[PDB]
This record gives C-alpha cells, structure tokens and sequence, in this order.
C-alpha cells in the first residue's frame, strides 16, 4: 500500500547513513590533519600542548589531539 | 574487641554478599572526562517587554552547546506581603520553543506550577519559591529581581544539551509571553493597581564550550536525543453542586510515549488556586476572623494541602473504553502517587497519574503511547459543594464526599501530559521524528 | 548542504485511523485493492505484537 | 568567556580530563522491556474492624507486584491534635508469607522506626498526610489513607515479586488491626462513643510483562535479594530519679544484618517514644494550668528534644566483646543516621549500622549473627530526677539526666534489618537461609 | 487494565523498547570485598579549653579511615536563642597532616558556608541539632554536640583514607577551639561568668579489610582524586549611605577549582552574613521596644532575606577578561545553587560554579587557575541607605540598597574548592601537587 | 501446538465423575506459560495440579 | 607483614552453638548436606572433640 | 497492685539407648502431625 512511512523513513536512513559516513570520514580527516599540521607533543609549560616542532616552537591549546 | 571480631565472622551467608567479590566501596576511580568550560550569556530580547506583551529571542552561537536558561524579571510589589503568589512565575504566562521553525515545545505558567507541584520539593521547592515570589514579607512597593529557570528538556540535563554547533543552519527561539496581570504586583483580584511599574526582562543562557576533539565530532556527525514534550489541553471542569456530584468524561486528544498525566481544577482568577477557599487558617483571606471572604484567597497561602477543599472524589484513565485502572479517590492521584513515583509532596488540588516506574526522571521507564490508542479518556467524579466555607466547623468536620461550597469557583480544567520524542539534527539543520 | 533533503522528510507520519480497541491482535489482513469504488485509505497497523 | 577557562590546561588536569572517556553532554538511554503497571483491587479474606486480623491473597492479575497500599477509612473520635499517624497505628502488623513460609513481618512500631529513620523532608511529610490529620481537621471528620507496605518487593520494581514465575505457590498479606487507635476509637483507655469502624481496602500495583520477559521470568529460576525484619519487644530495664539503670540485653538474631534498630517507648501511646513535660508540643495542655504530663499532645507525640529521650549511652558487643566504643544515646539518635542515612532522626529513636549504606538496596557491610553466639546491646539509662512540669528543670538540666516521666517508657523494641535470599525455581519459592 | 496499554504498540516505542537492552525488575547487585567499621576514640593533645589548639594522631586501629567526628561539650552561658551553632563555632578550625605535609585545612566559617551552600533538608536540620540547642533549651542547660568533619576522605567511602599503605606516615589533626563561643562563654563582648570550659573528644571511623583487599593497599601504588579547600580573608570595601562601594579583589588560587564561594560578614557574630534589622528574626528584640540593629538574634542568625545582604553584584575577570557576565548577588545566592545543588542558600552566601555539578565528587568541569596569571573577583556593594531600625524602610526598598547596619559587614571569606592527587606508595604520601 | 483438542480415555472401565481444583488462580487473561510441576525440595511442596488450556503458541 | 586472621584470633565457637548439644553424650554427626533449596541452614556440625 | 507472672518453660526429653540414638540421627523420618488453622471473623449479629 502507499505506507507514506515506509517511504519516506527509507529515505530518511539512506540520507542519514550516508551523511554519517561523510561525518566520519570528517572528523577522521581532521583528527589525521593535526596529527600532521602538529606532530609532537609539549613540555613542563607547555603541559598539554600540539606542538609544530621538536621544541615547544609556538604550540597550541586549540587542536587537541590523542 | 573491635570491628575485626565482626569481620571474622563470615560463612557460607554471606557468600552472596562477598563471596568472590567483584567491586568495593573504598577505592573511588573518577571518570575521565572531556575539556568544556560553561558560561552565562544574556540574550537580546526582541519584541517588546511589558505586562501582556509578547516577546521573543533568539540564542546566540557565542558557545558549540546550551543548557540551563534562566529568564530575569524585575516586579515591584503592588501591595503588601500575603497579596502575590509566585508572581514571575504568573508573569511567564508561557515559552515556546522552537528549532529551525518547528515547535519543540510549550510550557504555560500553569503548568510552571503544576509541575512544581508534582516534582520539585524540600529546599529545592522552597529555593524556587525564593526566586519568584516574596518570601520574607516584603512589603508595597519592595523591587526584586526574580528568576524563573526554565524546564525544557535541555534546561534539566547536560545530556540533552542543544547542539548548536550541530545547527549551523537553523536557529533556536524561544517564544514568549507575558501575562495582562500579575497578582499583587499590577492587579488585586480584578482590580489594577494605580502606579504599578512594568516588569525589566532578561533571558540568560548557559553556553557550554567544548574542546577542539568534541566539538569537531559535534560539528560533523548528525546527532539525535531523546526528548521530553509537553502537551497540553485546556476544558471546562463540570462544575459540582450542593446538590450533585458532578461527573466528566474528557477525551484526551493527546499522542507519543507518555511518561504520565497531571492535571489541576483551578479558578483562573487566581493564578496557582487549585482548591476552595474557606475561612480556616490561610484558606482565605482574612481566614480565621470577621473579616474573612471565601471569595478571594490569602493569595501568600494559595496552595495547601487540606485535601477538603479540593473537588475530584474520584478518577480513572479509560482507554478505547476498557478501564486501566478501577477508579481511585483523588486522594489517590494526589499523595500516593507522587509518594510512589516522585518522593516529594503534592498539594491539594493537583493530580498525578504516572505510567513509569520514576516519572521525575530522565531514563524512560514505561510509557502509554497514546499515538496509538484511538480513545483515551479522563474520567473524573467530583465532590458534592455543600459546606458552608465559612464555618470551620463544617469546613473542617465533614466527610470523604464533599466539599466547599466555594469549591465550585474551580471551573478551569488543566490537563497535562508528558512525554518522549526524539530530536534529530544533521548537516546543520534538525526538527523531530515523530509529529504526532 | 544536503541538510535541505532529509529536514522535509525527517518526520514520521504515525497513524492510526481504524484500531482494534480490544486485547488481542487481529488478524492481518492484508489491504489489497479488489474494488474500484470506495477504497480504503486506513494504512493498517503493521506494528501488532500477538502477547496472547 | 568561557574559552578563557577552557584553555587553562596544567599537569593537574591529567587526572580529570586527559586521556577521557566520557562526557556530560551526550546521554545514551537504555532501551527497556515493554511494560504497563496496573493497580488492582484484591479481596480482603475476614472481617476489617478494629481488633481483627485479616488477609489477602494477592490474586495473579499480572506478572510481577512491587507497590502495595493499604487503604483505610477513619474518622476523628476527637480534634485536631488527638491523633498521631492513626492509620500506621491501626495496621498493627503485617504478615507477608509465600508459599506457607514466612518471609516477613513488620508491626505498627516499626512501620514509625522505619520512617523515623529512613523517610525524610517531604517524603516524610507526605506520608503524615496519608496516614494522619495535618490540617487541623475536626472531630468527626471523615478520611481515606494509605499506608504503604514496606516488603522488599515495595521498595523496588527491582525486587518485584515475580508472580508469574510462582504458578504453584500462593503470595498472601496477613493484616492485624490494632484493638483501639489513639483519636479515632480511643481516647487514651477511654473509649470513644459512636466511633465509626474503618473501611479496608489493599492495593497491589502490577506490571504486565511483555511476551519475552513474561516467559524468562515464568520458566527461569531467580534469586531475589531481599529484606527481613527481625523483632523482638521486650522491658526497658527502668531507671530512676535515683539511679542510672542499665541493662545486657541478648540479641537473639541472626543473617547479615545492615543494621540495628530501635526505640523506648510507653506501649500506652503510639509513636511515644520520649517523656513528656511541661514545654510546648510535649504534653496535653503543656504552656497552660491544665498542663499534664500524664497524657502527649497525640498530634505532637514526637519531638527531637533529646532533653526528654531516656537512654544516656549504649554499645554493642559480639561475641561477648564490645564492638565499638561506648557512645551517647545522641550519636546513635543524630549521627548514625547523619552519617548513614543522611535524615533527622527524632528523640528516642536510635540507630546503629553496619553497613555504609542502610536505606539503600545495595548490601554494604552486614554483621551475620549467624556466625556470632553472645551478641548482646548494652544499655545504659538517663537518670529520672527532672520535674517534668516545670520547664526550667525540663530545659536547663545536664546531659546525663531526664524527666521523672521517662520512666513511662518502660517498652523497648529491637528491631533488625538483615539480607536473605527469595529463591523462586520451577513455579515455587522460598527463603535461602533458616 | 495495563494490558490495554502494552498492546498500544507502534513506531514510536521502537525509541523506548525496541531491541530492549534493560529491566527495572530485576536488580544485580554487586559482591563487594568484605569489611567492617568501628568507631574508636583518639588521645588529643594539648589543653582543652576555648582559644586553644589541640591535636591528635590517628591510630592504626584498622586499615582505611572515613568519617570523622569531633565531639564537645558545652554549656548554655545563656537562654534559648543566645546561642548560634556553637559547636561549629567553637571549632575554629582542623588542620588535616599528613607525613608532615598539609594536606588541607577547614575554618569555622566554612563549616557554616559549606553548609549554607551544600548541605540541606533534614541533613541541614540534623546537622544543627548536632551543633546548636534547637528545643529551647535554658541556660545551665548541657549537651554533647558532634561536628563531623569535610576533609575529603570524611565525605565518601571512595576516598577512605589508606592508612594502611601509609605505613610509615602518620596522619595528624590540628584543631583551634575558639577563643569564645556565643552565647556560652561570652554574649556579644561581655564575657559570661561562671562559663564553662568545654569538654572534647574526637572520634574516628576505622574500616577493617578482609585479605585479599587489604593486601591490595598495603602493597599498591594509590592515587585518590581528593578535594582540597583553598581559602584567604580579605578586608571588605564596605558600603556607605551616600555612596556604592566596589571591590577588585585578586584571587590567590591555585589548582583546578570546582566552584568559588563566598560570604560577607560581621567578624564579631559568627555566622552573620546580613545587615540586621528591625524585622522579625533579623535583631535582637526585634519587634519590640528594645529592638537593636546591633545586636543579632543569635538563634536567628541566618535569613533568606536577601534585602539584607550586601553584595549588589559580582563577575570573576581571568587575566582581565571578563568570565562570565556580570550577575546580580541574588544570582550567586540562589540561582547558582539552584542550579548546581539543589538546596537552598542563606542571604549573604555566594557560590560561583566553574563545574558542572559541583556537588558531587566526581569531576566536571574546573577552573585550574595555576594557569590564570591574573585572576580577579570583583565586586560591587549595594548602599547602606536604610534605616535599620524602620520594618517600612527594611521591608519596602528596592534593589540595589540595603539596611545601614550591612556597614558593619567588615570582612569578607573567599574559599575555592579544588582537585589535587593524593598518592600514596611504599609506605608514603603526599601531594603531587603544591 | 497441544491444547483443549485431546479427548482421553477414563482412568477406569465405568461411569465417571471428575471434579476441579484450581487453586492458585491467574487472573490475568493472557494465559501464563506452564511450568513443570517438579519438585525441587522436599519440604514445602504444594497441591497445585498445573493448569491445562492455557498456552499460546 | 599484613596480618589477616591471626591478628584477633581464630573463632574456635563459630556457629556451631546454635543448635549446641546440651547432653553430655555425644550427638551423632550428619553429613551436612543441602537437602533443600531453602531453609539452608548455616549452623556447623557441633561435634566434641573429645567424648567423654 | 497486681503482681506480674512469674514463668517458665519445661521439656520432657526421651533419652534413647545406642541404636536408636544412631538411627534417628542418621535416617530420614515422616511424622504424620496435626495443625491448627484459625481465622477470626465477626459474627452477624442477632436481635430480638
């Protein structure tokens, strides 16, 4: 029968699903392209920092990682 | 000697209790959580403030989540203490909230009160009354800032925090709107106060702001919560008589997962009266001397809990005419109930039927969906108003079947219902699955 | 972006026209058009658990 | 803003919120079985009236049972203040049995120990509501209450009482009404005139499973960890205006207890579990001429001056050895309960736990006095030399002593909350442990 | 009946039952490793008396330590109402040592701020009658008050303190008595002759472990997430009739902080966080004749009248910038509460949560201000306009004033709360933080 | 399955005369599963005869 | 290090008293079984260790 | 001025000789026994 919900709740998990694994893909890429963009980690001042360098070298506080 | 001796004392009793044992209460590890930090920011409000006014706002995107909200009034006392009852809660005659368009919800100052009555108790309750009306005996012309916390679902819990990070696209309002009177702060009963001054307004939202690694997860990924609604249907309460017991059948054009019902009988004029008045001490003002009326409240003494003056002898939910439950007295709907299900005190007048184990809850635990069920009916039997409220002795010495004569003043109908839907949000934009 | 396709159709039109008040769950009949005139528009409920 | 805070990250941080594992601002619900619950009416076997003794079998109208609420219909034998609780004190006791075994039983007393001790803030006062007159009602007013029952299975849907999974056993409710309550049938020893007889009615709040569960909980066996109540009455050793009685008392109980309980009390007056005196709230009349301190102001029977309660100090040994330390009867009234329970406790009643947590469900350290021969509670008594009608010596006394009408509490009641185990296998059950 | 319920069955139960993960009627409990607790009494040290300073050293009596209570005797100087918890007052402070480190300390005026904010109900009503007479007890009246202690192994079993893994680190208590206490050794300034001194014992709450637990700790490394209370007195920038004082008061904190909290107060009236005045409760003879807006009425201390308080408004600035925005006083005394708590908070006693749920133990959110170089909080005062001694001025005036006698409110209490790790190894412990 | 539809021979070769029981009830409509009818102890057994015609499927 | 049962000393009556002999010839012993599943009784056999 | 009862419980045992001593210790028994059920009730009452 016409089963309006059947119909449009396909579509609905279909756009959903597929936008999920965009979003995943998403935030996979940001997570990676810190990681690279700032592959260290920081020192006694810099405590919880994401460093650029191998020295502190201007890190951050706003890309955290791991 | 000494709690050794107890210790040692162990057999094969105990073995459910020790043996093998798999946790103890002395080695408290916390949760690791995520960084946040939460903020309090005033939003603009647009329209224009004032008694009857409406108003509205929009929620700034100045933090990724909201939460608590927390709407400023400023009153100043029209009169006397005893002459307001929980004015800025009267004030917000009520709040939409709407995402994106679509109405999420809609709470009314009645049901402010209502709920009040049902869940929040001890110094909770008190604390509340504290921050919307006056409770030190302020006297005319006393200016105080009130605060009126609002109870939408993400205004309970962090769990159900609004993703504004994840609404990039859509915007959060809340409507609201502002009472014509306000007692003992603009009006007296039926008449206006000369001099009143207009309320100040503010609405305060709590941001919540995440680190980089949740808020990109936020940002990217589509989301969806599990809410609570409130409906809402207003009636006309059969009026009882000295002469009969009134009795109603009201179908509940009510829908989804219902975590329980509630409702009051009230007289309209008097914001929060869900009972009779008498002349018995604060049944009325001036209760207890000559110059007692049974027709207008001791408005700081609105609420009690002298069930006598209150007119539901009785009450069952029918659904698609087959009873749910044999009826029950209202005093079954008002204390025992909320014994059972909330822990907290009910006052006279307002009822609550719960289908879940803990309705004061978040966590779903049982629910009637009545999107389900063609005819789901209240049916109420009212008390018989033959006493004379101005006689305590009558007042106070009758039976389980009657009440005030002034009891039949509680012509309004409040009836509520809770209950669970789901918010979905994706790619900036979002509304709810389920419309009816 | 494609927020503008699933906000049109995240809503789920649960009806329920024609109900069976009783207990027990009917059985399913299913609604198969064998007449031209005065057809059906119910949708029967496809959610029935039996539990008796 | 709030980023300033957000961004103040140091090493002692790490401990809160490096390497997380949860967040605060998503909640996954659980999904859950299906279920409705229903209260049902069930037939009370014998006649209600004051001084019989009835029953109800609660009928299998559903597959598990939590809440049952007795209800009862009195009327005032007299004014507001002539009552106190008259309707936990009409429920004399209750008898719960599955099977032809006795799993538990409680009594009036300690339907008012338990609340003295485990309700709270508006719980509490709501309760007053459904078992008394609050509004200053007056005589011949009319009431419904509802006495709530406090078996494991009422506590907690977490403990109902699966009786799908019982087919072949029988669950029944013994009720005793008490011979006179104080305010509605008797005044004092005095009978009231035309006092009505209460209506009886017993409520069992149902849940109805769906068809998984139903069939897991009629074909599985369970185990239910559960609740018993131990009580034994017995006479408070009586101290005087002359001397400090005290008394070794053996505590013939057994399984792991989470706690002890109990109260002094003057049989005559229930809930009465201080002396009376001359101060407001603490006698008929007290504040005027007619001030006696003979009879309670009913309606204002308790009182949390501890001026008024007897014992001076107590411990408890096991085995013949002291377990802790001799300690005030006002640690084990304010502080027991402060530090376990987290209520106010009213004068007279006292409380000694084992446990870290008893008003929880969750066992949390018992002493099993199945393991101990020679558990014995010792007490020892305030002396009675206060001129209880005479507020300055009611008032301004010292810690050790008490009213000349402490003596009237000559009735001691020991109660003891202990685990066992209900074992439900194949349609019938029972108790783990004798 | 309920089942008219479970066959209403569609879509949007799916969300609720569907693929059902839980039950409500069934109950797991844990099996938890054996224990027992026993309250035994410690040797203090030094002379007992008001204004000195005593100390004791915890006995390895089992192998965890929890709660801890001190126990003092003291006697009414005076008539009910003379006096305002006491015992609270009385114990001015405790310092907690732990192998020679301190570890964290407690005042007087925290216990009462603590409670105004924290504590609530009939926890709040107990926790009074277990420090103040609350019956209306005359003087010459005696009674043993219990002051359980707010260290951070004395609130929860989860951090019950190792002494067993402390093997060689004594755990140490310094506590100041008071130099004076209202309303029993003095009355305002005057000292009350005859008083007498109290009477002091401090009790602790020893956990013994079965084996394979207490093997665990004598053994393992620990690291408990405890709290720590930081707290400074500051000169108050007091508000005058003609003119609103403001304050930028810079906060010497340190460590991840859950919530600030403060209070303004008359350094003379323990516990006197508001203006007094002419208003029922708000002086001494208030009402009458003799009214003095000088004097508290000391059983009467606290209020909810917020039209006594001083602070007008407050913001907490971090290096300069502005936290949050500026907030009226009434929203730290019972927005914030009502938001964080739940309970309800007396005029004159601020809370700032930087926490989700600062009442709790578990961690949810700090303000780690090891990394704020300049942290202020600043405060604005309403002016002291009104006449104090007239209930129309009191009772009928606006927002941003308040009773003249707020003048009075001279000293200012700013705590934090904060997280730091206790770790405990080979024996040893201390502080990973400083 | 197995219900009502089973028509037994009498236990004798004569005039019959049967009586009920049913004793512990099950009020509710939904007819609960059967149980065994064992006996896991022997001390507290019970005279219950385990209802017949009362399975769904 | 680490006393565990030996500190306050092994219970030599346990709870084998509750159901003590009180004659003084010896009672005879009973395997000690769990004939049921409830009424499990906790008390130990009680058996002198010396007969007279 | 009335006086409380003074009381006590006394038992008569059967001490047996060494067979029987063994063999009731060591075999199962059933006692077929009697037990009292009670139920109050009230009672209609008659009038002239």
């Amino acid at each position: 029968w016409f089963s309006r919900d059947l119909n449009y709740g396909k579509a609905n998990s279909k756009i959903w699903n597929a936008t999920v694994a965009k979003g995943l893909k998403g935030i996979a890429n940001e997570n990676a392209e810190i990681r690279k963009m700032y592959p260290y980690l920081g020192y006694g001042d810099f405590t919880g920092a994401i460093c650029k360098g191998p020295n502190n070298q201007g890190c951050t506080y706003y890309a955290n990682y791991t | 000697a000494g709690g050794l001796s107890q210790l040692v004392a162990y057999g094969a009793q105990d073995v459910y209790l020790t043996g093998n044992p798999q946790i103890t209460f002395f080695k408290t590890v916390y949760r690791r959580y995520t960084n946040f930090a939460i903020e309090s920011i005033q939003q603009t409000i647009n329209g224009s403030v004032g008694f009857g006014n409406k108003v509205s706002t929009q929620i700034s995107r100045n933090g990724d989540l909201i939460t608590d909200i927390v709407v400023e009034f400023v009153l100043t006392k029209g009169g006397n203490g005893g002459t307001t009852y929980y004015p800025a809660e009267e004030l917000l005659q009520d709040v939409e909230l709407e995402i994106g368009g679509q109405r999420i919800d809609k709470h009314y100052n009645d049901w402010f009160r209502t709920y009040d009555a049902l869940f929040r108790m001890n110094d909770d309750r008190y604390n509340y009354r504290r921050m919307t009306d006056w409770v030190n005996n302020e006297l005319v012309g006393a200016q105080k800032r009130f605060y009126v916390p609002l109870i939408f679902f993400f205004n309970q819990t962090p769990g159900l925090a609004l993703p504004l990070i994840a609404l990039q696209y859509h915007e959060v309002k809340l409507y609201f709107t502002l009472a014509s009177q306000v007692q003992g702060v603009n009006y007296n009963g039926s008449s206006a106060i000369a001099g009143a001054a207009q309320p100040t307004m503010s609405v305060w939202v709590d941001y919540i702001f995440l680190d980089t690694q949740e808020r990109t997860r936020f940002a990217q990924l589509p989301h969806e919560y599990l809410i609570e609604q409130l409906q809402f249907t207003g009636s006309e309460t059969a009026t009882p008589s000295a002469t009969t017991q009134a009795s109603q059948n009201i179908r509940l054009n009510f829908n989804h997962p219902t975590k329980y019902l509630a409702w009051n009988f009230n007289n309209p004029t008097n914001y929060g009266q869900y009972t009779a008045l008498a002349n018995i001490p604060g049944a009325c003002s001036g209760a207890g001397t000559a110059a007692a009326t049974v027709t207008t409240p001791d408005y700081g003494n609105t609420g009690t809990y002298n069930e006598q003056l209150a007119v539901l002898d009785s009450a069952k939910i029918q659904l698609n005419g087959q009873d749910r439950f044999a009826t029950r007295k209202g005093s079954y709907f008002n204390k025992v109930q909320p014994y059972q299900s909330i822990g907290g005190v009910t006052p006279a007048g307002v009822y609550l039927y719960s289908f879940a184990l803990k309705p004061a809850g978040r966590q779903p635990s049982g629910t009637c969906n009545f999107s389900r069920i063609d005819n789901a009916t209240l049916s109420l039997t009212y008390k018989t108003c033959s006493i004379d409220a101005t006689s305590p002795a009558a007042v106070l010495g009758n039976t389980e079947t009657v009440t005030a004569n002034t009891a039949t003043l509680l012509t309004a109908l409040n009836i509520y219902a809770k209950n669970y839907n789901v918010l979905r949000i994706m790619s900036g934009m979002g509304g709810l699955a389920y419309a009816n | 972006l494609t927020a503008t396709q699933w906000i049109g159709v995240n809503t789920q039109g649960s009806s329920l026209k024609n109900a069976n008040y009783d207990l027990r769950a009917d059985p399913i009949i299913p609604k198969a058009d064998v007449g031209p005139w005065m057809m059906s528009s119910v949708d029967p409920n496809i959610y029935q658990k039996p539990l008796f």
